[PDB]
């Protein structure tokens, strides 16, 4: 099940949801919460749902008429004439799924560092390597992540480190060591807490 | 006349494989020959499809002349040629050929079914109302074919040692009817037939089979 993206919504409306059918090799390609592009066809699927009223229906064109004792009326008459409701619903049948905004322009696919690097293009990894070698990268990331926020440098730095996170571990006894930091901003009104959260969300 | 007489001598002289296949499986071979004769006639005469739409091929001068006392289970399903004297002959009866049925529960007319010589065609469901229930012949939309049973016994001159003449039933269809008459001495070509509905399963005795000859060609022995 997918649903309408937020930028597509008209005024006063809830996002429409349609169910897309993925087949043989596209079959695991869209995960919950993923912004995806689906290429395929919009199809109708006969759905069994009525009592809005009797609606459109199909029946034989052959002019049969039940004899006395077998009058083609009621349920026997509907069964004899092959009467069925022509009720349908729209469904997308996707031949192909792609991320809407791809991360690396090269090629998606175990997610090791080399897999991510191979996933890139040449210019993309030029940039990645460049900024990895960037002295003063910490400040540059803080400034390029929160441009419109003045001051609050520590909050920028901490939110950045949250974005990068630590290393999860497992103890021999089975204890799991948390490897990603949590940050809480406490502040007076209008000090841009919601703005930090919106920056990170977007 | 809707019937083409083919000489077996000519067929064998031209093409001997068909002639050798002909008396072993004559039901199939005669079906094929009828279809091909229809094609050749419709090619020669395009307007003849509205006359008969079925051409019968009658095989003539078959060399496999067996007298009635000599037919065995070896001969079953084979094209045989015999001779004898017609002793009885029913009237021309109408037999179902392409039978349309009425579903007498919803009155739908169930499409034409071929009537074989072997068994009664019995419809299954009605295509519309899906009733297995009773049907009836639609006798207005059915097409029929002429039917006639004759009993043919050996000519009394042939039966000789002091023994009794043997007789077989033969079935004449649709052109062969009224080609014989009680008292006629004829040459009968036909399929020695076993499998329709007569097998004595009623424990009235031994499990013996009644046999008939599906006449394919009748040739009287006299002036005209
Ligand atoms: N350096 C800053 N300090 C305080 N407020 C700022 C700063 N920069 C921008 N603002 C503005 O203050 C407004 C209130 O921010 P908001 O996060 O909505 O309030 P709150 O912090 O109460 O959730 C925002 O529109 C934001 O743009
Ligand atoms: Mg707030
Ligand atoms: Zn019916």
């Amino acid at each position: 099940r997918i649903q309408e993206t937020q930028a597509e919504l008209p005024r006063g409306s809830i996002p429409r949801s349609l169910e897309v059918i993925l087949r043989a090799e596209a079959v695991e390609s869209a995960q919950a919460g993923d912004k995806c592009d689906f290429t395929g066809t919009l199809i109708v699927v006969p759905d069994v749902s009525k009592l809005s009223t009797p609606g459109a229906r199909a029946e034989t064109n052959s002019r049969v008429s039940g004899v006395d004792g077998y009058e083609t009326e009621g349920i026997r008459g509907l069964r004899a004439l092959g009467v069925r409701d022509l009720s349908y619903r729209l469904v997308f049948l996707a031949c192909c799924v792609a991320p809407t905004n791809p991360r690396f322009g090269g090629k998606e696919l175990e997610q090791t560092a080399e897999s991510i690097k191979n996933q890139m293009t040449v210019k993309e990894w030029e940039k990645v390597f460049e900024m990895s070698q960037d002295k003063n990268l910490y400040h540059n990331l803080c400034t390029s992540l929160f441009p419109t926020i003045h001051g609050n440098d520590e909050v920028k730095r901490g939110v950045l480190l949250m974005l990068f996170g630590g290393v999860p571990k497992t103890t021999g006894e089975g204890t799991s060591l948390r490897g990603d930091i949590n940050v809480c901003i406490v502040g007076d009104p209008s000090t841009a807490k919601s703005q930090f959260l919106k920056h990170v969300e977007e | 006349r809707e019937s083409l007489v083919v000489n077996y001598e000519d067929l064998a002289a031209r093409e001997h494989v068909l002639a050798y296949f002909l008396p072993e499986a004559p039901a199939e071979l005669l079906q094929i020959f009828d279809e091909a004769a229809l094609e050749v006639v419709l090619a020669m005469y395009p307007k003849y499809d509205r006359i008969t739409n079925h051409i019968h091929v009658r095989i003539s001068h078959l060399p496999l002349v067996e007298e009635l006392r000599s037919l065995r289970q070896l001969h079953l399903n084979q094209l045989i040629r015999t001779s004898g004297v017609v002793t009885s002959c029913t009237g021309v009866l109408p037999q179902l050929s392409m039978v349309k049925y009425n579903c007498n529960k919803c009155n739908f007319v169930l499409g034409p079914f071929c009537q074989s010589q072997n068994q009664e065609v019995k419809p299954g469901s009605c295509p519309e109302c899906q009733s297995a229930g009773p049907f009836e012949v639609n006798m207005e939309e059915t097409i029929y074919q002429n039917y006639q049973r004759i009993r043919i016994q050996e000519s009394p001159g042939k039966v000789a040692a002091g023994r009794l003449p043997r007789s077989k039933d033969a079935i004449l269809l649709a052109d062969l009817v009224d080609s014989c008459k009680p008292g006629d001495e004829i040459e009968l070509t036909g399929i020695y037939h076993n499998n329709y509905d007569g097998s004595l399963n009623t424990a009235n005795g031994f499990p013996v089979f009644a046999t008939v000859i599906l006449a394919n060609h009748v040739a009287k022995k006299d002036n005209k």
